[PDB]
């Protein structure tokens, strides 16, 4: 069934299972014609598959050959990403295969569940929680493969860095979370948070910087804040 | 025209024999049914005076037996059986008609609604559906599950209706997933009427006997399988044109014969919806959808 705040200690149990968000498969830039009619021109996407026990990110990058011709790309999109899971799971040795998969959107269900027929023992489940994963392309080196891609193409990320060696894969994901809560609801404030001193790097195998666990605490306080903050920029409160 | 006699009618009871009704009273003095239509199948059904729930009935045809209902009062119902001695039925029948113990069918000469609810409907495939080789009627209650309900318990007690199934393997071909998926006529045309059913005049009588035994008895099964024949048609692209223009025929009259207290439950919102303003044949019913706006406004 659906996944919300009440079964959320089982995303981080033993069983294999990864998230989907499609919400960055079809991006498109919308402008006007000579003739001052509207016209969109796409942009490279990608899928979001996460882990999210492990970090791993199979980061599917869609590029815009693959809409050429089409019809009805919006539609499109959620099959184009249910045949993409489909065959990232077929790629994986048995013992690497979710046990389920939670898509973000509910649109996704039907595409997945059709495509994944031959896999009557994989759950396809919504979610009730609201996840801040179409902000995954505020990460400055996701945002960069994708858009320098030339071609079809799967990147293999871990979305926690070195977390997981100091804190649980619960906490990383709430981290992350956070993170991409606060780049969702203001991208500059959340930027600068996370770049202000200069002494923090982020390494050259890493998508965040290098904090210590003190400055973490620094740094979750703070997009806590801007959360807030903008909260009140917004409602007036 | 042919006869059901009755030995007799020890429990009161509603009796119903195709769309008509009538009450008989406990130990009333009646005998069954005459100048029934030969060339037709029939239903003859039945719900208790004092249990109201499980109405149960048999469908016949009378050019396959003689047949006769006697009620037997250790299982508590209706029986309908088959007398193999000819003369001894005749007999039997011309006694009843002599004494005028028996109701007639009454059948209006202009009035071809039973002929236009089972067109398409043959004592041969109803006794496919509903296995029970050893008698030439068939016997349908309110209760009695289909073999896709059975899959989601008695299997000789079950409907065997065709098993359709939008999002299974057999509904969708590999590397056409969002093609087949979203236009349902390969899986119509090619596995369900070449492969299963053969011609759409087996489609259409396993689809009538679906909705009269959802309406007659109240069986969900049946209810289930009579909306899903009918989406699996509207929700293909390429129907030929003869199926499209006869299904307007089908429902048109399965709408009009149904009883407007019982719409709330025998017809389902959302099929009937997507099929009248959504779906590829939204504009090939034309017959059915006026009937459906002037009479079940409601439900759309
Ligand atoms: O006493 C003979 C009873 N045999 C059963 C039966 C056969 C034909 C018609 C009817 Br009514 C009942
Ligand atoms: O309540 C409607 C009454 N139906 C008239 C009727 C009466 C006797 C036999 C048959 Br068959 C039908
Ligand atoms: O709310 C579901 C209760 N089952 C009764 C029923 C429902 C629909 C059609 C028919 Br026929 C029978």
């Amino acid at each position: 069934g659906a996944m919300n705040s009440s079964n959320y200690a089982e995303l981080f149990n033993n069983d294999i299972k990864l998230f989907v968000d499609d919400t960055n498969v079809y991006r498109v830039t919308v402008h006007k014609t000579f003739e001052g009619n509207v016209a969109t021109k796409a942009i490279n996407g990608c899928i979001f598959t996460l882990n999210p026990k492990t970090g791993h990110l199979f980061l599917k990058i869609i590029h815009t050959s693959v809409w050429a011709g089409q019809k009805r790309l919006s539609q499109l999109a959620k099959w184009k990403t249910a045949e993409e899971v489909s065959a990232l799971v077929r790629s994986l040795p048995k013992e690497e295969q979710p046990k389920q998969i939670i898509v973000t959107r509910k649109a996704m269900l039907d595409p997945l569940e059709v495509h994944m027929l031959d896999f009557p023992n994989i759950a396809i489940r919504p979610t009730e929680l609201r996840l801040p994963f179409s902000a995954a392309m505020s990460i400055d080196k996701l945002s960069d493969v994708v858009m320098k891609a030339t071609e079809p193409q799967m990147v293999l990320f871990n979305i926690y860095d070195d977390w997981l060696d100091r804190i649980s894969s619960y906490t990383a994901f709430s981290r992350l979370t956070l993170l991409l809560r606060a780049l969702k609801t203001n991208e500059e404030s959340a930027k600068m948070i996370l770049l202000s001193d200069p002494t923090i790097t982020i390494k050259s195998y890493h998508l965040w910087p290098s904090f210590t666990d003190e400055q973490w605490i620094t740094i979750e306080s703070q997009m806590r804040d801007l959360i807030l903050t903008e909260y009140g920029r917004k409602y007036n409160v | 025209m042919n006869t059901v006699p009755f030995t007799s009618a020890p429990i009161e009871v509603t009796i119903g024999i195709d769309q008509y009704s009538f009450n008989v009273k406990e130990n009333q003095p009646f005998h069954g049914i005459k100048d029934i239509p030969i060339g037709h199948v029939h239903v003859i059904h039945f719900q208790h005076a004092d249990n109201s729930s499980m109405r149960y009935g048999y469908w016949f045809d009378c050019r396959m037996g003689n047949f006769y209902i006697q009620y037997d009062p250790k299982d508590g119902l209706y029986k309908m059986m088959e007398e193999r001695d000819g003369a001894k039925f005749e007999n039997i029948v011309h006694n009843f008609k002599e004494r005028q113990m028996m109701v007639s069918y009454p059948k209006i000469d202009e009035d071809d609604t039973w002929y236009n609810l089972t067109e398409f409907v043959q004592m041969d495939k109803i006794r496919k559906i509903v296995r029970k080789d050893e008698n030439q009627f068939s016997y349908v209650d309110s209760s009695m599950t289909t073999v896709q309900e059975n899959e989601l318990s008695d299997p000789a007690h079950s409907l065997n209706y065709t098993v359709i199934n939008f999002k299974s393997r057999e509904a969708i071909r590999p590397g056409h997933e969002m093609e087949d998926f979203l236009d349902k006529s390969y899986y119509l045309n090619t596995v369900m009427l070449q492969g299963i059913f053969k011609n759409s005049s087996n489609y259409f009588g396993e689809l009538q006997f679906a909705f009269l035994n959802a309406m007659f008895f109240g069986n969900y099964g049946s209810s289930l399988q009579w909306h899903a024949m009918i989406e699996l048609i509207c929700s293909s692209a390429t129907v030929p044109k003869h199926m499209l223009d006869k299904l307007d025929e089908i429902l048109y009259y399965q709408i009009k014969t149904l009883p407007e207290q019982y719409s709330d439950i025998l017809l389902n919102e959302r099929v009937w919806n997507i099929c009248l303003y959504s779906s590829f044949q939204k504009n090939s019913l034309h017959n059915t959808e006026k009937i459906m706006e002037n009479k079940y406004p409601e439900l759309l």
